[PDB]
RNA sequence: AACGCGACGAUACUACCCGCACGUUGUAGACGUAUAAGAAUAGGCUCCGGCCUCGUAUCCUAGCAGGCGAUUCCUCCGCCGGCCUCGAAGUGGCCGUCGGUAAUUCGCGUAUUGCAAUUUAGACACGCGCGGGAUCAAAUCCUUUGCAGACGACUUAGAUGUG
RNA sequence: CAUCGGUUCUGGCGGGGGGAUAAAGGCCCAGGGAAUGUGGCUCCUCCGGGAGUGUUAUAGCCCUGGGUGUAAUACCCUCGC
């Protein structure tokens, strides 16, 4: 079966600007602005009301109706981060040696960098480069944490998860050795 | 709230829209059968513009920027032809521009072929003013 | 239908096999085709696929000599086409020989072809042939991941002749304009029966 | 905000609706009367 | 002074003999005509006379230039290929060769 | 044992490469460079400014 | 299965001395000629009555056309197809201008759906649903829906094929 | 599997005209076989066939157990 | 059926074809990739095999059994006269490759670098490069800036053509060796600054390469003549007096295909190959002029 | 790649270059063998007014295979020279001279090739020519070497020298 | 080249007949009906449009019968040029 039009809506808020030119969506708030290249799908954006925008497909099949939820879902989440921010609170824990991570700006790259040293004694300097945008702070409030903030959530989230897969126990019993870096809460900044 | 998007705009097919055949008559679209074939019908006093009732596949039609105003689905001959005559459809087809292209090439395929010498001298008359004019114009600027 | 003393055809966004047969049978038929921007053809299907198929034909190699008879694998974009449109010409013949040295593949647009009219062929353009939603890949990068080596070079050179181009066209609106403003100063001038005869006749 | 918690975790996603692409072909009086018809028919 | 041509002749590609898959005849060719399509066009050109000129070695009767002789007979297939029936059977090597429509004997 | 095409072992070689043997090949460098530096030290058409030209194919002959 | 045309075919049996006037059996069989028709007659009438071609007699056979052709209409078709598991009921609706047409769709459709050709093919019902409501499958009920607009995107162009080579790329928006 | 990168070596569908004639010659063989075995079946077999029936779908299936009513009540006064 | 034992092949399939290498004087397949960041320096040199002595070095290796304490190692003696630049080439890039646009060469050239010309220079009129020398006289090498500023306009790779002075050697050549050093590091502009101010000029080996830094050797080996399998390729010895020959290869094939493969050791030239050897330390770069080297 | 390519040096000889002087010289096949944006195709172009299925378009297209003489026009084309410019297999722009030139109109000539017979006409390459300008070269055999080697092949050396 | 004969390929034109004396369809006449409900009225509103009402109104549609009508056309058969 072949529907003939389906359709959904984004409500955008006030101190939103939203650009979109053969399907690349620029997203521009408060906290800054995003791009996205969405070309790679078959979809008809409108102004359908003020401050609403709406997606189409025409003729298509269920794959291709169901394509706009995941369009809706990442101009939403593109909107969000350009309003709210996104921020992943990441605990380390440690059982005999203390894990020592450091924060600085590679400012030739303009993006941030985290060495992570002592994890279970290991000798090597593990060292992540963040996607930029996404800035690294040692939390004061709490002990042993980072916080990662941005506007875009897969570059943070991305950033999140090479932090934890870089600090990975091998050839021992994880049930014994619980040593590493986890993402303890996911939010939004404001 | 203020959002610039800018996107194709498509014609629609609908039920008032007129099509152009491929022989160059023009129908009314009265009823849509499905997304590749519609009911329509050319009530049209012109012969050459005159098209019978009946399926029009969408493959073989083209969308023109006339839409008739309040055509009521599954209308008849009578009624669709009233429409016709009421909107002007004939009129607006001639001032389009697919209707001036199509006249220019009945007018140059229905040349002879001293009618072919004389547009190829009195091109070569307008062609020496044209030169000249941008003659001037380069040398000035 | 027309004859042209040699056809140059731009290879961006068209198919590898309908090109292929469309070039092989001008060929026989008698017409010199040049095809550049082979880096640009696309072949349908999702990349992997591609990358799987050439891999197979790179298996495939003369046991007892490696260097006589076997399969001699082209890595060049412009050598896959070339390959493409001998698989159907008869090349073991007289006529299929003179009918391949009928044919100039390249990649990119090396001069003097910068300056030429690319013909495109609407029966093995991508966008009018495949159904939107199915995936392409393209030869340039199937050429670069199987072992091309001037990827980049072809690119800095597409760069430069795209800039001269640029300002070709400059050049060339610049000469529009001033032609339409010529036309309209001299609708004055020109006499009314020769007007009105030319509108009558088409013209 | 939202009152509710989310079981991956993911705060942001919003509240998201059925996958009815047949949605508005039939009205609800309708699909009564014919289910009243059907099980006569029954 | 003039500066225009003197064809009176349509251009035309001697393509293949009549064939099957694998036996031909070379006493009918096939001829691809320039700005035919369709049978319809090719109805026009039936019974026109088509020649094919190549050049010899020798120099006889004051020429170097010999002449084959044909007419066009009956069109083929539905893309405007026509076939035509020569004095001589064309040349194997002509295939892909130039041919000469001539606009005589004329029903115009 | 970890082979010469090992990702490991070229992440390693590249830390050395970039932290430890290249300052020492690059102060050779411009030792180097300084040393043959000093023994280097020590109309347009007309006169060659514009390029001109010097005193099979790629198209087909016509 | 070709252009159909519907046929009112009555037959008989041969009228004998116990019987002399035996009963008319009237069926509308969609074929694409009158051989066919009274072919598809005499097999239909075997699988009902003892009656066969030796046996009766075609009594009349004639065109049925389509009242208004230049209407739009559902049809619903309910019929029996073969397969290899056995016989199998499906109820289909096709949105046409005749039923000729609806049947003629049907057969391309069930040949393109579940590869049943003319001969494991039996049309128990073709009817007319004069109701909106009677429409049943979301196919048609989509067509069937207040101000049915939409567009037509990405049209390629129709050029010929016989010119090859086009100097400019075309526009997929007309 | 490492398919794309080191394809293993190909499976020939060109077939062989020995392989063809086997091949036909059991699938006659079956089906002789199948007949015997059908002949020799002391399995049962219903004389009747079960009726597929109507479809619920389809919208006149009232009116069509009306005449089916008036149908057989005519054949009941008439008999 | 399968291989019982299992063996490594004897010899590598890298080095084929075995047979002598098609010039004398090695050739740099490559050259270092270039770093415009990097100062202008030269790549390569040449020098003649002297030969061989034996050096006592006081061993600085921490972690090595023999760390400070003394070890006997080989070392290798190669004579090394100034290297005289007569020329500069260009190079630019292609979708087929590096192409030579044009060469400058110097306006006076030695007799040893024109005897490279000459198959019969004691016949010859040495008429080599006679009207090219006018070229620096006349217009005021007005064709020379034009080349060098084709050069500097659309070449991406720099290489000067250097010659070797045999005549300090104790070679009875005469003929001097002459290949092209890529000048690394700087824009094409400063490369070209700097050919122009090499013409002419003698380039020691201590101006190019430096004590303790590891270079590559290209040369040719020793050749050997026709060898057969036993001594070519390693493979082991048939027993004695096995019938035709026990220096030999028993089975140059058992299976299909009907061949002889190109993997199967056979006799053939040994020795005279291309070779470019890695990682060679330079320990001491001597002065001819100091008597206590 | 021994039937892939580039740069460079010297090039005796009829050999090299320039001009016209033509070919019973050769070419998978001249006949207007005319035409450069790039990019997207669920979007583009613009002169910023608008335009977009359409190359069915644009340019060129008349004259003994295209003369002579005017009337008339400052339009188009070509060869040279200057200055710039074009390296992906290198070529175009402007200016200046010169030559030709229906955009309008007219006169004188066309015949006889006899009612059709390719309309012998283009481009590239090659040779024979003359009339001029430019330049006086190498390789191999032989002797020798042993960095090489079955033999060829290869590294050398042999003309006044550091032989 | 013209006029012909035999064989054959292809294009166009003028007629005749048949069916439900095609079925449609247009223009009128007489009834009946419904919504993917027109105008009007009412209620919401981002006032852009929706929702309710009922059978033509300031659009129309469907069903039945009759007249033009032996209408035309499609399809099939056929007589010729």
């Amino acid at each position: 079966m072949r529907y003939i039009h389906s359709e959904e809506t984004i409500p955008v808020p006030e101190n939103v600007k939203v650009s979109i030119k053969s399907r690349l969506v620029t997203v521009e708030g408060p906290r800054g602005k995003l791009q996205k290249d969405l070309s790679h799908i078959a979809v008809n954006f409108s102004v359908v009301k003020k401050g609403v925008i709406g997606l189409e497909i025409h003729h298509g099949s269920r794959k291709d109706v169901a394509a706009l939820r995941t369009v809706r879902t990442i101009i939403n989440n593109m909107i969000i981060g350009v309003t709210k921010g996104f921020k992943y609170k990441m605990r380390y824990v440690y059982a005999h040696f203390p894990i020592n991570v450091n924060v600085e700006k590679n400012a030739e790259t303009g993006c941030y960098e985290v060495e992570i040293r002592n994890f279970i004694g290991e000798k090597i300097v593990r060292k992540v480069v963040m996607a930029p945008g996404v800035e690294v702070e040692i939390s004061k409030a709490q002990k042993d944490e980072l916080i990662l903030s941005g506007n875009s959530l897969e570059a943070v989230s991305q950033s999140a998860a090479d932090i934890q897969q870089i600090c990975k126990v091998r050839n021992k019993d994880i049930r014994k050795f619980l040593d590493g870096i986890y993402v303890s809460e996911k939010g939004n900044i404001v | 709230a203020e959002i610039n998007v800018e996107a194709t705009s498509w014609r629609r097919v609908e039920v008032g829209r007129v099509l152009k055949l491929e022989n160059g008559s023009l129908a009314a679209i009265v009823e849509i059968i499905d997304h590749k074939r519609v009911l329509a019908d050319g009530p049209s006093s012109d012969p050459k513009l005159a098209t019978p009732r009946g399926i029009v596949p969408l493959s073989r039609a083209l969308l023109t920027p006339i839409v008739i105003p309040k055509l009521p689905r599954g209308a008849r001959t009578g009624a669709v032809k009233k429409a016709w005559e009421a909107y002007g459809v004939d009129a607006k087809w001639k001032e389009t521009n697919w209707a001036k292209k199509q006249l220019q090439q009945e007018r140059r395929q229905s040349l002879t072929d001293f009618d072919r010498f004389k547009v190829m001298r009195l091109k070569k008359q307008r062609r020496f003013e044209e030169r000249k004019a941008l003659a001037k114009i380069k040398a000035a600027a | 239908s027309s004859f042209e003393s040699v056809v140059v055809i731009d290879g961006k966004g068209h198919l590898l096999g309908r090109l292929a047969s469309i070039v092989a049978k001008q060929l026989l038929s008698g017409q010199k085709i040049v095809v550049v921007r082979c880096e640009a053809l696309n072949i349908s299907g999702e990349f992997f696929r591609a990358k799987l198929k050439y891999h197979a034909y790179l298996r495939k190699m003369t046991r007892y000599n490696p260097t006589r008879g076997g399969p001699f694998h082209f890595r060049a974009p412009s050598r896959i086409f070339y390959k493409a449109v001998r698989g159907m010409i008869p090349h073991k013949t007289a006529r299929g020989a003179a009918a391949l040295e009928r044919l100039k593949v390249f990649e990119g647009v090396p001069p003097p072809y910068d300056k030429k009219k690319k013909m495109v062929v609407p029966q093995a353009l991508r966008v009018l042939r495949l159904q939107p939603g199915r995936k392409y890949c393209t030869v340039g990068r199937l050429s670069h991941e199987v072992g091309w080596k001037y990827q980049d070079v072809v690119a800095r050179l597409e760069e430069r002749r795209k800039a001269k181009g640029a300002a070709y066209y400059e050049r060339k609106k610049l000469a529009a304009r001033q032609l339409s403003e010529a036309k309209k100063a001299a609708a004055a001038k020109v006499d009314p029966k020769v007007s009105e005869a030319l509108a009558a006749y088409g013209y | 905000k939202n009152l509710g918690m989310r079981k991956n975790g993911q705060v942001w996603l919003p509240a998201k609706k059925a996958f009815r692409p047949t949605k508005g072909l039939t009205s609800w009086e309708l699909r009564v009367k014919k289910r009243q018809e059907q099980a006569a028919m029954k | 002074p003039s500066e225009a041509g003197h064809r009176l002749y349509v251009k035309g590609r001697h393509l293949s003999y009549q064939r099957g898959r694998r036996n031909t005849h070379p006493k009918t060719s096939l001829i691809k005509i320039e700005g035919v399509d369709d049978t319809a066009a090719a109805n026009f050109y039936l019974g026109k006379r088509v020649a094919y000129v190549y050049r010899a070695q020798k120099e006889v009767r004051g020429t170097k230039i010999r002449v084959i002789w044909g007419k066009i007979t009956r069109p083929h297939g539905n893309s405007g290929v026509v076939r035509a029936k020569f004095t001589h059977p064309l040349p194997a090597r002509s295939f892909g060769a130039s041919v000469r429509i001539m606009l005589y004997p004329s029903s115009i | 044992a970890k082979s010469a095409r090992a990702s490991r072992i070229k992440e390693n070689h590249q830390r050395f490469k970039k932290n430890i043997a290249g300052p020492v090949e690059a102060a050779r460098l411009e030792r180097l460079s300084a040393k043959l530096m000093a023994i280097a030290q020590a109309s347009g058409v007309k006169s060659g400014k514009s390029i001109g030209r010097k005193d099979s194919s790629i198209v087909f002959p016509m | 299965m070709g252009r159909l045309q519907e046929y009112q075919v009555i037959g008989r049996h041969l009228p004998t001395e116990a019987n002399p006037n035996p009963a008319l059996y009237r069926m509308r069989i969609f074929a694409p000629n009158e051989v066919v028709a009274k072919s598809r007659f005499w097999y239909f009438l075997r699988g009902l009555k003892k009656v066969k071609k030796a046996t009766g007699e075609i009594v009349s056979v004639n065109v049925i056309s389509e009242k208004h052709p230049l209407k739009v209409k559902n049809f619903g078709i309910w019929l029996r197809y073969d397969s290899r598991s056995g016989t199998h009921n499906m109820y289909k609706e096709y949105r046409e201008t005749s039923r000729v047409a609806a049947v003629e769709a049907m057969y391309a459709d069930m040949a393109a759906r579940h590869r049943a050709r003319f001969r494991s093919i039996h049309i128990l019902k073709v009817v007319e649903l004069e109701k909106t409501e009677d429409v049943k499958r979301p196919y048609i009920k989509q067509l069937v829906a207040k101000n049915l607009s939409f567009p037509l995107p990405h049209r390629v162009p129709k050029i010929s094929t016989k010119k090859i080579f086009s100097a400019k790329r075309p526009s997929t928006f007309s | 599997a490492g398919t794309i990168n080191k394809p293993k070596k190909p499976t020939s569908k060109r077939k062989t005209t020995r392989l063809r004639a086997k091949i036909s010659k059991r699938a006659a063989e079956k089906k002789r076989k199948e007949r015997k075995l059908a002949r020799k079946n002391p399995e049962w077999r219903s004389k009747l066939k079960k009726d597929p029936g109507i479809p619920n779908l389809f919208p006149y299936k009232e009116r069509l157990l009306q005449q089916i009513e008036e149908e057989r009540i005519r054949r009941k006064e008439e008999l | 059926s399968h291989r019982k034992y299992e063996a490594p092949r004897h010899g590598s399939l890298a080095f084929l074809p075995r047979k002598r290498a098609a010039r004398h004087r090695g050739r740099v397949k490559s050259f270092p990739k270039d770093d415009p960041k990097k100062p202008v320096h030269l790549t390569a040199a040449m020098g003649y095999k002297a030969g061989m002595t034996t050096i006592v070095r006081d061993l600085d290796r921490p972690g090595a059994k023999a760390h400070k304490k003394e070890v006997v190692e080989a070392v290798t003696i190669i004579d090394c006269p100034p290297m005289v630049v007569v020329g500069l080439v260009g190079y630019i890039e292609t979708p087929r490759g590096l192409r030579s646009l044009t060469t400058v060469w110097a306006e006076h050239l030695s007799d040893e670098v024109k005897r490279r010309f000459y198959k019969n220079w004691y016949k010859s009129k040495k008429k080599a490069f006679t009207k090219y020398a006018k070229k620096y006289a006349e217009n005021n090498g007005a064709s020379i800036t034009r080349e060098l500023e084709r050069i500097k306009k659309y070449c991406t790779v720099v290489r000067v053509l250097a010659h070797t002075q045999i005549r300090k050697t104790p070679l009875k050549q005469k003929k001097a060796h002459l290949m092209e050093i890529q000048i690394n590091g700087g824009s094409v502009a400063d490369k070209v600054e700097f050919g122009r101010s090499l013409f002419e000029k003698p380039v020691t080996i201590d101006t190019i390469f430096e004590k303790d830094e590891m270079i590559d050797v290209i040369a040719v080996t020793k050749g050997h003549g026709f060898v057969g399998v036993t001594a070519r390729w390693g493979t082991k010895k048939l027993p004695r007096k096995t019938h035709k020959g026990l220096r030999k290869v028993a089975c140059i094939g058992a299976w299909h295909p009907s061949h002889v493969q190109w993997t199967v050791a056979r006799a053939g030239q040994m020795g005279y190959h291309h070779r470019t050897s890695v990682n060679h330390k330079i320990y001491r770069i001597g002065k001819g002029d100091d008597e206590a080297n």
